[PDB]
Formats: C-alpha cells, structure tokens, sequence
C-alpha cells in the first residue's frame, strides 16, 4: 500500500489544475449545514458550521488495486491539487484544528476525490431591517473559486446539496429558520467570469420577545395617560404630575427600544410605534395645560372629547399599525 | 491554616454518622475526603467530597453503603455509614485537600488531617 | 541507561513509519481507548449558547509498527515527536473554538510502551455549544454535552470506547460554577450515521442546575416589595389625589426601571420565561393599582375596601400558581 | 547571476547565532523611532497605544562586499538567514508587528557592512498613572526597549541622532482623542537582574488631558443642580408638597449624574478632584432638604422666615467659597 | 494540454529564481499596477476613528525572468506559487489590524502571462485609522483614505500606478452603510519622502456624510418636546406650587436621562459637538423655567406672561441659529 | 574571538544532540531551578475570577551534552538555538490562555557555561484562574496561586526547586493594581500525585487585599445619604401627604438605581455578600418609611414620635453589627 501512495505523488505537479488545458475541471460540492450560529443584527452577520465537501476528478491519481478507496491523512492535502475554493460572503471563517487537522481527503482507484473539511464561517447578511421587529431576511452563502475562471474550473451542486440537521440544535434564538433554496450563477469580474455557488435562508424574526418588552409597557403607559382625563380639574397637582411623569416614563422606555438594532437611519416599525406613544402620552398633559388655562380663566367640556377622541385616535393608530405590517 | 476534628464514631456491631467540622482558610481547601487506616495497613480512601458544588465520589469498596453530605454554612462534613461490615473496623480520618493537589485517591496530597476516630464493628 | 542505544531504538521506530497510514491498515478497525480529566468550566453563555471546558484529553490506542524489544520502560518522549507518528483524527463536533495551550511548548504528551501502546495527551480548552431550554428560567436544568467523534474514519477503521468505564471521566468534581451546579454526569458510546458511512461516538454530558440565590435577592424582592408598595395606597385617603396618583405612578416608574434592566441579561427568546412572567405580572398589578384611584376618584367626584381585599389576595394567588408552577 | 554570487558569498560560512564581534568588542547598536501614530490611551486599562517604524543600525563585518553597488536593499525573508539584535519593549503589554502583503521589515546592507534593519510595529505598553488630580493631570508615559538576552557587556544601546532627535513625533501622528502630546524626553539606563546587567533606552511622552468634555458632562450639570436645590430657599415655607419634592428630585439629578461621570475612570483606592466634586455638590442637595426640614419643623411650633434667609446667604457663599478653592488648588497643582 | 511540458515549464521558471532579487535589479524601476475591488466597508467606528474594509487588492508587473515561449494561454497557479515568486512589498500605511482569508485556502490569485507580466490578487480585511472632525457631529462630513506604499523600496527601484485611472478602483457602488451614504471617492498618486528615502505612494479616500435621520428622531425630538413641555407650566395658575415645582424638575430630570444615555456613544472629545450644544441649550431652558417660577412664587408671596412670550421666542431663536450654522 | 572556533565548537555541541531524550536519561532526575521576574499584574477580573500576569521565566538545568571545553566564557546564543536544544515541559495547570512575547523576536534567552549549566529564560503573558471567595466582598481577602508543573516527566525524571529560595521571585514590589493590595507572597515546593504518577510541582501564591476606599464612597455615602433622607419624612407634618409620600418612593426609587447599578459589576453569585446585604437592608428602611406613614394616615383618619428614635436607633444598630462582622 505503501509503494502506491509513494507512485501517486512522483511526478505529481500540485500547481496544476487536472485537465489545465483539455478541459474545464467539474467539482461536485455538498454541504451539511451543522448548525447555523447567532444572527448578529448590529453587525448585519450570522454565524453557520458546515461540513464542506467537494468532489473532483484527478486521473493523475488513479491506481490500479484491490482496495479501490484510500482514506488518507490530513497531511496527504498539501501534497495534491486543491481547488481553491472561498467564500465571497464570509468576514472571519476558520478550519477547526483540534485535535487534529479537520480535513478528510479519500482517493477511488477511477481517480476520483473526495475532499471534506469543517469550517465555521462568519457570512455577511446585509439585513433590511425596514418592519422590524416583523422583519423577514434571506441570509446568503456565496462561495466560488478564487483564481480559476469558468473556463477552467466549474462547480454543480450534487441530488443532496444542502443537507440540513435537525433544525432543533441550531443555534437560532432571535430567528426561525423558513426557508433554504440553492442557487447556481456567474459573476464576471475584473480577473474574469466566475461560476459562484450561493446557499439562501430564510429567516424570520420572532416577535415575541418585543412585545411583552416595549410594546405593552408602551401601551400601558399611553393608557395611564388617559387616567388624567377622568380625574377631577380641580386636583391641579394630581393631574399635571401623572402627565409629566409618564412621559419620562416613556423616555426611559424609548432608550430600550433600539438596545439591539444598529445606527440604521431608516424609521423602523418599533421607532415609528414608540415616537407615536410618546406623542400621545405628551398630547395629554398639553391637553390639561390648555384645558386648565381656561378653566381657571365648548373648551370646558375638553375632558369630556378627551376621554372618546385619545382612546379612539390611538385604536385607530394600533388599527392601522398593525395590518399595515403584519400584512399588506 | 485549617483545623479538622471529626466526631460521631462509636463502637457498635447499624447507621452511622460521621462529622468533621472544619475551621479557618476552608476556601483554600474546598475539597474533603474521608480516609481509614486498619492495623498493620495502610491508610485507605473512602470517599472525596467538595465543600462547594456537593459532587460526590466514592471508593468502591464502599458504594452505594457510605453517602458524604456537607454544608457550607455550617462548615462541616458528614459521612453517613450505613450496613456495616467487618472489614471497616479503621481508624476514620479527615482530611482536606488544595485546590491543585491532584487526585484524591492519595493521602499524601492532602495538607491538614484530622485526629482520627476509632471505629470497631 | 544507553542513551545511544535508546536512540537507535526510536530512529529504527521512525524509520519506514508511514504517518498516512493508520495501524491495522486493510485489517481490524483499531480500538482507541479515551478518558478525560476535567481542569475547570470556566463558562457558561446563555446569550451564546455555549460553555468553556478545559481538560486533559487522553487516547490509548496499539500500533504495532511502534513496538520495540530489550527496553522494559515506557518511554516519554518530546511532544515534538507526535508529528511523526500516526494519532486518531478526533474532533469535536459541537465545539465552537478550540486550542491547545502552548506555553511554556504545547501541552502534549507521547508515551510508548513495549507492545506498541500509545499514550496520548492533550491539554484542550473547548468553547462547545449547548442549546438551552429557558421557558422555566430561571428555575430550569440544562442537559451539556461534547460530543467526541472521528472525522475520516468510519467504524470499519476505528472504533472509540471509554477507557475505565462510568470511571473514564474524572474531575467532575473540581467544578466550581458561580451560577450553577453539577447534578450528574454521562457517559454515552454509541454510533453514528452519516452520508459518507458510519462513524464512532462518545459523547460526555453534565446536567446543570441553575442556583436561584441570586435571582431571588436581585429580582423576585425588589418586585415584591414594590407591588407591596403600591397597596400603600389603599391606605391613604381619598382626597389625597396628589400622593395616591404620584405614589402610582412611581411604583409603576420603579417597575420600569427593573424591567429594563432585568431583561438586557438574556437572549431574545420568543417564549415566556418565568422571570418574564412575572415581571409582567407585577407591572400589571401596579398598573391596576393605578386604575383603582381612577374609579375611585370619578365615582366620589367600598371599591377601597374591595380592592384591600383582593389585591393582595390575587398576588399571593400569582405568586401561589407562579411558584408551584416551576417548583 | 552579478548579485546572486555575491549574496550567496556573503551567507557562506555564516552562524547567525553568534553576535558581530563575538567574544570581542562589544557590538554597538543604533536605534532611531519613527512615531507614525501615537494611538488612544486606556485610563482603564493604565496602557496606550503607538505605531512606529523601529530602525536599528549595527555594524557587522561578516557581510562586508565588494561591489559597484554601495547599497543593497534586499527582500525581507532574508533577514532570518542573518544576526539581528534581539530588542523586545519591557513595558510592552502586547506587540505585534504587522504582515500584510508581506512582512513589514526592511533590510539594507552597506558595503562597510554597516545594517539597517527597520520594521514596523505597533505597541501598548504600561502607563501607570496617579490620577488624584483627574481630570486636570499630566501623565509622562514611558517605553522602555533594550536587547533580551545580550547583556550590556556583549551588546549596548545608542541612539542613530542625539537623544533629542532621535525619537521624532509629528504633530499629524497624533491619534490622542482626550490627550495632548506636550513633548518627549530620551534617556538610557542600567538595570540589573540574576541574568546580568542590561542597558535600557527609555522614551518618556508627555500627555496633558483635556478637561473640556468633562466639563460639559459632569462640572456644569452638577453646578446648575446645587443652584436648583438652593432655590427651594426663595419658594415659601407653605408650600411643603413644592420645597420637599424639590429636594428630593435634585438628590434624584445628583444620583444620576454621579454615576455616569464615574462610568469610566478605572476604581482606585484615592479620591480623584471630580469625586471631590460630586461629593460636595451630593452633600449641598443633601443638606438643602435638611434646611428644609428644621424650616418645617420649627414653623409648626410658630403655627417670610428668618432661617430661610440665613440659608439664602450662607449656600451660595459657601457654595462660591468651595469652587474658588476648589478650582485654584488643582489648577496650581 | 500537455500537463509535462507545461511541467517542465514552470520548473525552468523557478529554476535558479532568486526572490531576494527584485525584477530588474540593478536598473529602471519596476512599475507596478494595482487596481481594488471593494466587496464592503462593514463598520465606521467613531470611538476608535477607524473602519473595516474588505476588498479584492490585485498588483500587476512585469517580470522578464518569469517570460515564457511556446505556450498561448495565461498560466494560472496554484495560491502556494506565489512564496516561490519575487511580490511587491506593499502594505497600508494608516492600517491598524489586517489579515488575508484563509478559507478555504488563503484567497490569493497568482496568473502568469507569456511576456513575464505577473497578476498577483488577494482578498483582504483591513481596518484603517480614519481621524474625524466632529466638531459638526452629526451633520459632519468625513474623509476617510486608505493609503498604499512600498515599505521598503524606494522610487529608484519600484513605481506605484492606478491601472486603468480612475476606473482602477470599482464596488464603490456596493457599499452599504446603515449610518453612511459614500459621496465621492478619489484616486491620489503622489511621493513621500522620508529619512530612508522618497517612496511611491497611492491613495484612496472616500467621503462620508453621516444620516442625519436617526439622530433626529432619536435625540432631537425628545429634547424639544421636553422644552415644550416645560413652557405648560406658564399656563398652570400661579397657586399650584406643587404641580409647577414637579413639572419643573421633572423635565429636569428627563432631560439628564436623555443627556447622560446620548453621550455615551461617542468617545471624550474635548470641543463642543452640535449634540453637545443641544443638550446643554435645552438643559438651561428646563433650569430657566424652574427659575421663572421662583422669582413668580417670591414675588407673589406679570413675569409669566413675559415668559410665555419670550421662551417659546428665544428657544425657536436658538434652534434657528443651531440649524443655519450647521446646515 | 576566533568566531570560527567559536562555530566549531558549538556545532560540535548540536552533533548527535538529541532533544527527545533528557539529560541523564535512564539516571537520577535533572534538577531544576527556577526563578521568577515579575513585570506587573495587569488585570484581576472578580466576574472571570482570574488574574493577568507578566513575568519574566527563567530555568537553570544541567546538560552534559552540552558541556564544552577551552572556552572561559558563558555563551550567549540567539534564542532560535532553543529549538535545537532539550528543555523542561514546563507548563502552569491553572493558567488560562498564556504567550510568548514575540516582538522584534521571541523574547527568548539561551546561554550556556562550560560545564553543561543550561540558562533558560522567557517573557510570558498569562492569564491564570483564581477561585474568589466574595462572602466578605468587597472586605476580602484573596488567595491568587500560580502552579508550576512538569507536564510529562515524573518526579523519577526530573525535580523542580526555587532557585535562591525566598529570593526565587522579585519585583513583587513593583505591583500596582489600583483596586487591590498585596500583603504577601509565598513559595511552595510539593510532589503531586496523579493517575499516570508523582509530579514536582512549584507554587507561587498572593494574597490580595481589596482596597475599601472606592466602594465607601461609590455605594456606601450614597446608601447611607438616601436612608437619611428617608428620616426627613418624619420631621415633616402628617398634613402633607402629597410631600411625605412623594418623599418615601422617591428614596425608594434612589434606591433602586443604585442597587441596579451596583450589582452589574459582579459575577453571579448566590450567596450574600457584604455589599449585598448593605443594599438590601437600606432598601428595606426606606421601605419601612414609607409604611410609616401610611400607618399614621390610615390612624389619623405618637407613631411618629417612636419612629423618630427607632429609625436612627436602627440603622445604626445594623451599621454597627454589620462593620464589626466584616472588619
Ligand atoms: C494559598 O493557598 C495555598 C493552598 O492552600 C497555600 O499553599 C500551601 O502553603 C503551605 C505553606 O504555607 C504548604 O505547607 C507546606 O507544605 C510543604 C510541602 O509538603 C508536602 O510535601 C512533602 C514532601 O516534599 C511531604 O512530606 C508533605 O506531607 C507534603 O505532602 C511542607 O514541606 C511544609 O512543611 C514545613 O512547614 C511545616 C509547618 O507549616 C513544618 O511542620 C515542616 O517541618 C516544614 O518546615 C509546609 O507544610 C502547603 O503544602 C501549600 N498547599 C498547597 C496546596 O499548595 C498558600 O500558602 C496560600 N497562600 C496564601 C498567601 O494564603
Ligand atoms: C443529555 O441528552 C442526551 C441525549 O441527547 C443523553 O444521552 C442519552 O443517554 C442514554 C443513556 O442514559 C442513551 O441510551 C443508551 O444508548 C445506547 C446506545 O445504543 C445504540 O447503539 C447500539 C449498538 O452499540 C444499538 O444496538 C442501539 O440500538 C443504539 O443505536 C444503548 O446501548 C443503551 O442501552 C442500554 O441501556 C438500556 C436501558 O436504558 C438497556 O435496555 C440496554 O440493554 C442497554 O443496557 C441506552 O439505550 C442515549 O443513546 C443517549 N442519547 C444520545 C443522543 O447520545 C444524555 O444522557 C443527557 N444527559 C444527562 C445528564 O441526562
Ligand atoms: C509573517 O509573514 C511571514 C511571511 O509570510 C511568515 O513567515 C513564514 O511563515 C510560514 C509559516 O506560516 C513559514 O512556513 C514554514 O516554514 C518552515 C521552515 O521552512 C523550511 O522547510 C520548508 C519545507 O520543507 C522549506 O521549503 C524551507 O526552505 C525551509 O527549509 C517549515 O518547516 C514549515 O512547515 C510546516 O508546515 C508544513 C505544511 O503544513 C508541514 O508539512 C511541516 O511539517 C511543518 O509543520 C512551514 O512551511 C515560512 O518559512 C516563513 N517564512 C519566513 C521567511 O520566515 C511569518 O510566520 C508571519 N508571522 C506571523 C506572526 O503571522
Ligand atoms: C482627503 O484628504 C486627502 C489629503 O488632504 C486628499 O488627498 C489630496 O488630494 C488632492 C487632489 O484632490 C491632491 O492634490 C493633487 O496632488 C497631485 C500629486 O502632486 C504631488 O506629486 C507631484 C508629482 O507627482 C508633485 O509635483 C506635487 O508637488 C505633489 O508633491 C498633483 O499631481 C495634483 O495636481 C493636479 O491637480 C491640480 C489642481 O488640484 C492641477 O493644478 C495640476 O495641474 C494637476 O492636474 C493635485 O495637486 C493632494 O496631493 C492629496 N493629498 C494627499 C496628502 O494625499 C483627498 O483628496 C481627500 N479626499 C476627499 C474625498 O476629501
Ligand atoms: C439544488 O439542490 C437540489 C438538491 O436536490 C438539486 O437537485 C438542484 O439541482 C440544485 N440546484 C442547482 C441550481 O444546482
Ligand atoms: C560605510 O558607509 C556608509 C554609507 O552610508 C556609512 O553610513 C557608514 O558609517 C560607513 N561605515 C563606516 C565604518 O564608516
């Protein structure tokens, strides 16, 4: 077994591609979506192990034996061609080298090769973050050769391509994962044109946290401020406290509105829904201002409008908010 | 510095409860194991509790008979016997073990002992 | 003694040693025997998912090739020595990220012994996931596992096992977590099936308690003695409409503030905590308190006494579902 | 292959583990610092960062050639085949030194065999600091470099220019945020240890901070607040439910504000001058609701009050007395 | 197509290369030609006045000893290639933390050409120092550059130029920064001259206007509506001495939550901002209206009219002023 | 002074030199001496209980191979020679993450003497786990250890002592952490004893004194202050319920915020700390105020009198058992 490895790798030019010049070298790629990491909406991310494998054809190697497979150590890679393969997407991604190199490399007898390694890949998802926190995304995984054009190195995915585990170990906590489709494209560049393989998942964020969060305390608050219609004019400092005090009320609450999201200029669905709470919880201690002027100086029925046209003006607002974006 | 002194131990023939109070830098030795020595023997390993945590371990000769429970607050350790043999007649020490000492099977890496209670069933 | 002859003995070891070929090859799959001696859990993330585990990490295992004669010694070489002898591709699946320490030389260890037994040591420190179910949190039990398994070789070509048994993992003992205990260990041998065949697996898991000391203090009391604090009013007079309303709202503002910072502690899980229930509960509480005096006030320009009654009925009731619930 | 053979001749015969001059004269080192960035300064962490191209300059008569070509400025991967000294930063918490594209390092060799090997780093290195007179305090944060091994009987230290010319700082390099570089001072010490004794070059840079944000953040907030706590004085003595939260509030202002001002400085055992500051400013809110409390208590025995206007002097006076003294003493300091 | 003359080829090219020995040592200059293509610029940090840049950094050069005959095609080689090849030894002079991926392989593209011209292409990350005027924050513009320079050759031995002018760099359009809109971005050839010598040197620089929207909404906003409501105590009777003295601190008191929460984004910068001014401005109106009603409760135990007359006034004559000079 | 002499002899040295086996192998243990230069203690982290350390590592050794004749010097070689040479498996078992300095070199020292005395010495960084017992936080007392330890080789193959005896560690005085003090160290030399056998070990330990003065004026004058201010409702008349009132929650609110603040700066531990115990027992006195008065309402529509003496009395009571169980 020994003298056929020693044959396979003399005369053997790692710098050259198989067929660098008969013909475009195919490689069939599968992936196995370990688990896909946190999404990092402040740095528009998220995290993804997988178990990259690629498929090519080297008749450099072929041997003729009874074994017809040799499973060979990570050490055998340096020696043979490897496609270069990276991905486009990917900000900070990393081979795990405990405790020993997480590389597989297995060579059939036809010539055929089998080249899987672990890679945790932190991939860019430029997120939309428009609706949130009712916000969908499709977070992509684009990788490609780097230096070898079409014309000489072409990727197709395999019947199983994207393989994904139980969906239930995942480490998605804030997302749902929806979606999964796979996509073949190419890309022309300034080096050349380029065939790039791209992995889209859709993920979709889970309300649930938000709303027990800021948008019911913020409702509440809104609704404490009604309070001060049905209390009697006459208790001046009653009145004017409630209202001064749950607009800082909603100041604190606004702060923590937006503890997760990044500097994004865009008004997003939770801003839009905190900045109109603070209008009304504000509207209504200019309510009693105006309403005590002229009392202590029609407009004296004031409360009476206040305590139909605010609880009315914010339904109509919650009407309007919610079927806007959690349909339509 | 660490002070043990064991107490509880009786001659009978039966449940027994067995306990080492403990006084001093007790954090610096958070582990404590329980040892006996027969005569013309050496000193044998029973079993090695920590004072934190509460994760047992037990010899096997003395599986599923002793259970070691101990409290922080009260600062003491207690070795519940339970179906006694013959072959436990030993003088029961306690002892308490460094941080990084090693395993627990040895006596030598424990620092402080206690007096020493004679047992015989 | 003979260093010399010690030396001819390796160099003859290491001469036509194929690193590329793994013992037995084409034969019997090779039995490697693992234990584990834990050092520390120096983590537990549950905004991450994942805790830190520190470990000697040990693999026994036969290579005939390296069995040597006339020496009755197991020899402890250099650690450098390992990169030219063959050792089992084991990773760990559900790790994150991991090294070996390499101060003062990597924490590695080669020992041979006469009949080709080889002893290999590692100091690892592991950043492995682990999903954590939060619905009962902070009342809840974590299952952590590591996953130990062979990346290239299938059961056909190694085969895993634990050395000593339920004794193969040692240490357990040693950990100190602030925020949680050690219940119980496992240790699980089974195998795993893939696309590319099937694969050996030992998987080693703690099962966690979270300790609720701390919650109890920083959270449940101040939560309590507020909603206590708001039936204060009840107390108080009617035509005090100044104090009633100030002391509601401020409760409720008290509210806020240890909502907001409860909550920036833990992930953004959909799903009702325990912590969360009752937080909002008690905002509720407070909120109501607050509509109390509203009627109250509109009605007069009994519901007091009511109100006396139930509400620190219905809390103690919250509190009764609440605590039997998770306990 | 004109400069092949002669790189190849130079090489031939060379130990690299033995230092020019081995076991003779002592091998003389000059060193000149180029700052390119002087990087921000963690109060917490006592340490700053700096970019610099690091030249170093030593005679070597084993590499000495003869060719048309005085100068020969070689590649980078060539300097691991030859001696270089062995210079690491004592006070250097975590340097690296950068590799992008290639590995930043230049080598030139001379044909008198003189060697210029400069490379680019970064470091942080050790600052202590006394920050009792935080935030109106100067630090002189020093780096320290000197060779590992080679003791100053086998190699020593000088600097290429005069010691003042040497270490050039340019005024665009500053990168400090709440900093000024006053300037820098050049020294060379001895220090001994078991190894031996060791010749140490240290660069002391001067830094003045720059008070004008903590001004703004803490000094006048807290001065508009002990002015609002002591206009519960004007307000009349019946209207209790206005002077009493009046009090309270501004406690609730102090609180805080005293949390976010001390929201980055490290924890010392000493008191800083804007500790000093918050504590006073805390104790005038404190003991303006005090006031307030014997004006109250007092009037329900009498039941336009002469206590109140004993406390409309003596606040501002002994307000305006503490910021005078306050202010000059550690402006002088 | 024949992969042993190919072979053949590239060993005599390697054959007696000396990487030490730059193209045409000894002669002209060697010009190299770089051209960018920006993948994304993820973060603008103004705390650390930095930002991250990726981008596809690609040299082009004539190397005579790596001229090869007989083959018509461009060679294009395996990443490991280029250690056996002379590069140029450009890095980036205001860089702070760069590194090469390496996933799969280093992304590193080496393509050879018949008459000796070298493609050498490399994707990079590099986080670039970028010094912010912020005395106009955060209506301010920033001119963020990344600058390129051979560290140790000279103008005598190498020559920097943008291949292809101002289309040397492209993907500018890609850039996609939440807090950023890119306004322009320049191309600058220039030479620096140091104690070393005068050395080539190539220049990028983007200009960055920050969105003024968030800021808006987020700090704007509340500060006004709180200075609104302060003036509502100027319609409250004289005699609720309780209900004007709360309304006044407690705007007070918003206004430090907002000021001390808005300031922690931003590092200790020793001028005054536009936020900085804002803040402070509507700090001193909530201050002066508490005031107003002292100076009302001691007289009166006239100047309210006044007030509401001049407040409203002088606040709309500050944000007036406050906007016309920074827009 | 003959370089080639020089040469000759110290290739004659690395001939046949084989760094896989020890010196004396197959003989008496090598003795090790170690001394150790402390450079600072940067960081002690209380949340990840471990402490940064650097120092300078030195370890003296015997080595007959290496022994050389007619040189009367101490050969001080570049530190790329270590690789070539056999050095102790020197590593700490409680460190954390630790390195090697590397700029401009590795900060690396060998240098030889005649006889075969082996000088070996490195510039680490490491972080090392120190379990923290907080029960008397923030007036505790720690004990910081740094374990030294043989990795492979037994105590029948090598042995470890401090060279100079309590002088083996200096410049322990020049330590400066701003929040602690160091009132000792100790040097401990003890056998271990482990599954695969006995192991030297060497122990530095220091014990840490919290320095009191930050925490009396950042959490306890503010307590203290706000507790007293909650005594001022008592002065003020029974009439003023809107002010007595306002007066309890809003100390009550002060008192949330610190408390909130506070106990963000420390791990999550479950038992009661000393500060702990402060805040919650000032929470309870405000607390108790506020009831109070509610007391006094609900009667009125003497208390007070007796709530005047008690208050007082019993805040300093607990300030009193409270310092005397701590200090
Ligand atoms: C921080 O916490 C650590 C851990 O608790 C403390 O470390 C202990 O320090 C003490 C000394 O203060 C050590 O006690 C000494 O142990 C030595 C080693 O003995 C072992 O090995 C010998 C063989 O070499 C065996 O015979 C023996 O049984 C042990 O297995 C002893 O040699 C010392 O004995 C000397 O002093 C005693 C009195 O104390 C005399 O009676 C003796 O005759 C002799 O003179 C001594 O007993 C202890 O081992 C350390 N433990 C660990 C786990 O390291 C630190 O001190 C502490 N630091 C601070 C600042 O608090
Ligand atoms: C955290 O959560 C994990 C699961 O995610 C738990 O791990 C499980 O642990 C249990 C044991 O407690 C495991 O159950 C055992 O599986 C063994 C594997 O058998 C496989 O392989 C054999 C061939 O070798 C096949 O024949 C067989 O079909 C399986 O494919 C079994 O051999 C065990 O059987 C033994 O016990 C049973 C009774 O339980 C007897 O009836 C049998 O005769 C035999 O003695 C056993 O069934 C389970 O597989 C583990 N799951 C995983 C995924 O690994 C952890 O325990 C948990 N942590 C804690 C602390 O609870
Ligand atoms: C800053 O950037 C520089 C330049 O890129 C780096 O310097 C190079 O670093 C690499 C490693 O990253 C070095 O490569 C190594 O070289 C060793 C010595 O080279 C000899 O052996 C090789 C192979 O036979 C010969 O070609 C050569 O002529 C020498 O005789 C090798 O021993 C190493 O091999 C290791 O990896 C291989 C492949 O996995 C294994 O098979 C081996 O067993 C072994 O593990 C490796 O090839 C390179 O030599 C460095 N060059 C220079 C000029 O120094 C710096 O490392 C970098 N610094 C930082 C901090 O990033
Ligand atoms: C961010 O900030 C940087 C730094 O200020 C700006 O960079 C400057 O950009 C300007 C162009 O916008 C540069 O000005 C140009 O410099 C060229 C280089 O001149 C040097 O080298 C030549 C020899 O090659 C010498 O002769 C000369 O003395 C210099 O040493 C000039 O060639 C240019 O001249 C051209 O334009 C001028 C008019 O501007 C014409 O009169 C000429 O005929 C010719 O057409 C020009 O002068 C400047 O040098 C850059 N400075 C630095 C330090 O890089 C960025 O532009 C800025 N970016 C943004 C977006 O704001
Ligand atoms: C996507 O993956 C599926 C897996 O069955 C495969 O059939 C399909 O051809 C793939 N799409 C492309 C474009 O390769
Ligand atoms: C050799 O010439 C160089 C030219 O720059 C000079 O710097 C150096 O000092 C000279 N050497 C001696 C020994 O004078």
């Amino acid at each position: 077994v020994t003298v056929i490895l020693n044959n396979l790798l003399e005369g053997y030019d790692n710098k050259l591609r198989p067929d660098i010049g008969v013909k475009p070298t195919l490689i069939h790629t599968d992936m196995y979506v370990n688990s896909i990491g946190p999404v990092n909406a402040i740095n528009m991310e998220y995290t993804i192990d997988i178990f990259f494998a690629q498929t090519w054809y080297d008749r450099r190697l072929k041997f003729n034996s009874t074994i017809k497979v040799l499973r060979l150590n990570s050490n055998m890679v340096g020696k043979i061609w490897i496609p270069d393969t990276f991905f486009r997407n990917s900000k900070k991604a990393d081979a795990h080298w405990i405790t020993t190199p997480n590389r597989m490399l297995r060579i059939w007898n036809d010539g055929r090769v089998l080249y899987t390694l672990r890679l945790t890949i932190d991939a860019e998802c430029q997120l939309q973050l428009h609706n949130f926190p009712m916000d969908e995304h499709s977070c992509p995984l684009e990788f490609s050769s780097y230096g070898y054009p079409r014309e000489e190195i072409v990727y197709q995915w395999k019947r199983s391509s994207v393989e994904v585990g139980d969906t239930r170990s995942w480490r998605l906590y804030q997302f749902s994962f929806v979606g999964l489709r796979n996509t073949t494209e190419v890309v022309k560049t300034t080096s050349g044109d380029y065939v790039v393989m791209s992995v889209y998942f859709d993920l979709s964020r889970r309300m649930g946290y938000f709303t027990i969060q800021t948008y019911i305390p913020c409702t509440l608050i809104v609704v404490l401020s009604w309070v001060s219609f049905w209390i009697n004019k006459d208790a001046v400092p009653a009145r004017t406290s409630l209202g001064i005090t749950t607009v800082l009320t909603m100041t604190t609450l606004s702060t923590i509105a937006r503890k997760s999201l990044p500097k994004v200029s865009y008004v997003t669905a939770m801003d839009l829904f905190v900045s109109v709470c603070f209008i009304f919880v504000f509207s209504a201690l200019v309510e009693y201002g105006t309403l005590h002027y002229f009392v202590s100086n029609r407009i004296a029925k004031m409360d009476s409008y206040a305590r139909i046209f605010f609880p009315t003006a914010f339904c109509l607002f919650n009407l309007v908010y919610w079927v806007s974006y959690l349909y339509l | 510095q660490v002070q043990l002194v064991e107490s509880g131990g009786g001659l009978v023939q039966g449940s027994l409860r067995l306990s080492c109070a403990a006084s001093g830098h007790t954090f610096n030795y958070p582990i404590m194991g329980w040892f006996r020595q027969a005569p013309g023997k050496e000193r044998e390993f029973v079993g090695a509790i920590s004072w934190s945590g509460g994760s047992t371990s037990y010899a096997d000769s003395v599986k599923d008979r002793f259970t070691i429970s101990r409290d922080n607050a009260k600062n003491t350790v207690y070795l519940e016997m339970n179906n006694l043999k013959p072959e436990d007649t030993a003088v029961y020490y306690c002892a308490a073990k460094g941080r990084y000492s090693g395993g627990l099977y040895y006596p030598t890496n424990y620092d402080y002992w206690g007096q020493g209670t004679q047992v015989t069933v | 003694g003979n260093m010399s002859f010690v030396k001819e003995t390796v160099d003859k070891l290491l001469k036509g040693y194929d690193i590329r070929l793994r013992p037995d090859f084409g034969g019997p799959p090779v039995c490697v025997g693992m234990n584990i001696d834990i050092a520390s859990i120096d983590m537990v993330s549950e905004v991450n998912m994942d805790y830190t585990l520190t470990m000697y990490f040990q693999q026994y295992w036969r290579d005939k090739r390296l069995a040597y004669s006339g020496i009755p010694l197991n020899l402890t070489l250099d650690n450098r020595v390992a990169d030219q002898l063959w050792v089992p591709d084991t990773y760990f699946l559900n790790d994150k990220k991991s090294f070996v320490h390499g101060v003062t030389v990597k924490n590695r260890m080669i020992r041979l012994h006469p009949d080709g037994t080889v002893l290999y040591g590692l100091r690892i420190t592991t950043t492995a996931a682990c999903m954590m179910d939060l619905r009962r949190y902070p009342l809840d039990e974590q299952n952590c596992t590591l996953e130990i398994e062979s990346y290239g070789y299938t059961t056909d070509d190694i085969e895993f096992y634990w050395r000593g048994g339920d004794k193969a993992v040692t240490g357990v003992e040693r950990i100190e977590l602030p925020q949680f205990s050690i219940v119980e260990h496992r240790l699980v041998s089974r195998n795993v099936v893939f696309a590319t065949g099937a694969y050996p697996r030992l998987s080693l898991s703690f099962r966690l308690k979270r300790n609720i000391g701390y919650f109890i203090l920083q959270t449940y009391m101040p939560s309590i003695l507020i909603t206590i604090l708001s039936w204060v009013s009840f107390w108080i007079n009617y035509d005090a409409s100044a104090a009633r309303v100030a002391l509601g709202i401020t409760t409720v503002l008290t509210m806020t503030t240890i909502n907001t910072h409860l909550r920036e502690t833990l992930p953004k899980i959909p799903y009702v905590k325990a912590i969360d229930m009752y937080l909002m509960g008690c905002f509720v509480f407070v909120f109501l308190a607050l509509l109390e005096y509203a009627f109250v006030n509109y009605i007069f320009f009994a519901i007091d006494r009511w109100s006396r009654i139930v509400f620190p009925f219905t809390f103690s009731l919250f509190n009764l579902v609440y605590w039997l619930y998770y306990v | 292959e004109n400069f092949t053979r002669i790189l190849d001749s130079l090489l031939d015969g060379y130990d690299n583990r033995l230092r020019p001059g081995f076991g003779g004269p002592v091998t003389e080192v000059k060193t000149d610092i180029y700052v390119t960035s002087f990087g921000p300064v963690s109060d917490v962490e006592m340490e700053y960062t700096m970019d610099v191209f690091f030249r170093q300059t030593w005679i070597d008569k084993r590499l000495k050639y003869d060719g048309p070509i005085e100068i020969l400025r070689l590649n980078n991967m060539m300097v691991t085949k030859v001696w270089t000294p062995d210079t690491f930063f004592r006070n250097g918490k975590k340097s690296v030194s950068h590799n992008m594209t290639a590995p930043n390092k230049l080598f030139r060799i001379m044909r008198n065999g003189t060697i210029l090997y400069t490379m680019r780093l970064t470091i942080s290195a050790e600052c202590p600091m006394r920050l009792v007179d935080f935030p109106m305090d100067g630090h002189a944060c020093p780096l320290k470099f000197g060779s590992y091994a080679y003791p100053k009987s086998e190699m020593i230290y000088t600097w290429t220019k005069g010691p003042e010319k040497s270490v050039e700082v340019p005024k665009e390099s500053s990168s400090l945020v709440q900093y000024d570089l006053i300037g820098q001072t050049v020294s060379s010490e001895t220090i001994k240890s078991i190894t031996g004794e060791y010749i140490v070059m240290t660069v002391y840079f001067h830094l003045r901070r720059k008070m004008g944000y903590f001004m703004i953040q803490t000094y006048i907030p807290c001065i508009m607040t002990v002015i609002l706590s002591q206009v519960s004085f004007w307000i009349n003595k019946e209207s209790v439910p206005a002077r009493t939260v009046f009090g309270i509030t501004t406690v609730l202002t102090m609180t805080t504000l005293s949390i976010s001002a001390r929201h980055s400085l490290p924890k010392v055992s000493y008191a800083t001058a804007m500790d000093w500051f918050i504590a006073v400013c805390f104790a005038f809110v404190f003991s303006a609701l005090i006031e307030f409390a014997a004006v109250n208590y007092f009037t329900n025995i009498q039941m336009t009050s002469k206590i109140d206007k004993y406390a409309r002097i003596l606040f501002p006076v002994t307000f305006g007395a503490f910021n005078m003294v306050y202010w000059v003493v550690y402006l002088s300091k």
